[PDB]
């Protein structure tokens, strides 16, 4: 657990859709109307 | 071929009136391809004060004298110019800015991080770019690796201790520790780099007997079932 | 790719899962996908073809 | 000199310093990813620049706390010495 | 979070080296 | 030209309604 080589690291180099979905399908599993 | 390096050689050796760089064409105008205007504060300007006041003595062997006593009347221009510009800058302060102190702070930490050449956060495979990290890590040992080894410390806090002629204070020790965890971690790091190498290749070789959620997948289970398949018997 | 990983077995099945939910709701289209496989002008000349058939054996 | 400062020390200070710092970065960036080593004559030239910025800063307008975080403490030679006690080969 | 501390009283100034400090100058 | 301490440096440092919209009607 030692960052030696880290710093040389940072020195040289510098989804929503289907949660939703996911989230909707939740809604449909509640209301048997839908 | 060191114009401004041969003259600290001959400074240092003593002996800068017994040969004096031999100015002629062939060897004041050889290495400096007019002298070159140097850059240091006085470790190569108080070099060509004492160049002069040997030279003074020849006074006619040496023709580049005249080249040196040019940029003698470009440093004390240069002064007089700056003189007069600081000068005019301590006049055209606004007498009121309020500057703001949260930027002077991002400004006293970003130029004491880029003074010693620190990568700034701005808050404001691949070979190629794999040489480009080991030319500063060998750049860091070897600047480790120049540092005397009697190298001692001085807190603001031995006041309290009254330290006498011969009383080995404990702090004296709080550079000489870290310039060495530094200097030994620089070449320990393909050591740590082959433990880690057993250590990935070791918990990530199975993958699929202490992962829940890869051991309980319809592909895994059935596939890790279908390796123990035993043979059938014929008849 | 002619071998399957079981990251390439998941990424099929993941993916052919989101898209058929993808379809009660209606935020794809799948319009392009359906009437290439349909291709009624193919699906007579389709029959055409076995409209021949019927003629020259017949 | 400075040929650059009176000019902007009629309207703000920190502007330049903001700028320029950030040619520093990207000049330090292209000396890492030339693998260089010695500051270029443009930087430290533009670096002299930064530093009489905010000196006279604190000199003239003295800012309200010219903020003080030092280690307290700074490297010293020390003295070295052999043993007393001869040699055994 | 864990970070390697930043010595900035070992570095040598890279931009002018000579406001080191006395013990680092030679 | 004086170093900062360490722990100064390290202190100082519409998918939305495209699917609400069609789960009201089915």
């Amino acid at each position: 657990s030692l960052p030696i080589e880290d710093n040389y690291i940072r020195e040289v180099v510098g989804s929503k859709l289907m949660e939703c979905v996911n989230d909707a399908v939740q809604t449909l599993l509640q209301g048997d109307d839908k | 071929l060191q114009e401004q390096s041969e003259l600290m050689s001959t400074v240092m050796n003593n002996t800068p009136t017994t040969v004096a760089a031999l100015a002629a064409v062939a060897a004041a105008s050889e290495t400096n391809g007019t002298i070159p205007k140097p850059r240091s504060s006085a470790q190569l300007e108080q070099l060509l004060y004492r160049y002069r006041a040997i030279q003074n003595h020849p006074k006619e062997n040496k023709l580049e004298i005249k080249a040196i006593e040019d940029t003698f009347r470009n440093i004390s221009r240069d002064q007089d110019i700056y003189e007069t510009k600081l000068d005019t800058l301590r006049k055209s302060i606004d007498k009121g800015f309020q500057y703001d102190e949260d930027l002077l702070n991002k400004h006293l930490v970003a130029l004491q991080l880029l003074e010693k050449d620190t990568d700034v956060p701005d808050y404001f495979g691949d070979p190629d770019t794999e040489i480009r990290i080991s030319a500063r890590i060998s750049n860091r040992i070897n600047e480790l690796e120049r540092l005397p080894a009697n190298l001692g410390t001085y807190s603001l806090d031995d006041c309290l201790e009254f330290i006498t002629k011969d009383d080995l204070s404990s702090r004296m020790d709080t550079f000489k520790i870290k310039a060495l965890v530094e200097l030994k971690s620089l070449k320990l790091l393909t050591k740590q780099k082959s433990i880690r190498q057993k250590l990935i290749n070791n918990v990530a070789s199975q993958a699929h007997h202490n992962i829940p959620y890869l051991r309980d997948s319809p592909f895994t289970a059935a596939a890790q079932r279908s390796v123990q398949i035993r043979s059938k018997v014929i008849v | 790719y002619n071998n399957v990983t079981l990251k390439n077995l998941t990424a099929f099945q993941l993916l052919s899962q989101r898209e058929n939910i993808c379809e009660l709701l209606n935020l794809v289209e799948s319009t392009e996908r359906h009437n290439s496989i349909i291709n009624p002008e193919r699906q007579r000349m389709s029959l055409e073809e076995m409209k021949k058939m019927l003629d020259a054996l017949k | 000199g400075d040929d650059e400062i009176e000019n902007f020390r009629n309207g703000t200070p920190d502007k330049l310093v903001s700028d320029s710092l950030l040619k520093l970065k990207r000049l330090r960036k292209e000396r890492i990813l030339n693998k260089v080593l010695k500051p270029t004559t443009e930087e430290r030239e533009l670096y002299f620049k930064v530093k009489r910025i905010l000196k006279e800063v604190i000199l003239a307008k003295k800012v309200s706390k010219v903020p003080i975080n030092n280690v307290r403490a700074f490297p010293v030679l020390q003295t070295n010495y052999n043993g007393s006690i001869p040699v055994v080969r | 979070k864990k970070e390697f501390p930043v010595n900035l009283t070992i570095k040598k100034n890279v931009y002018d080296s000579a406001q080191d400090f006395n013990a680092l100058q030679d």
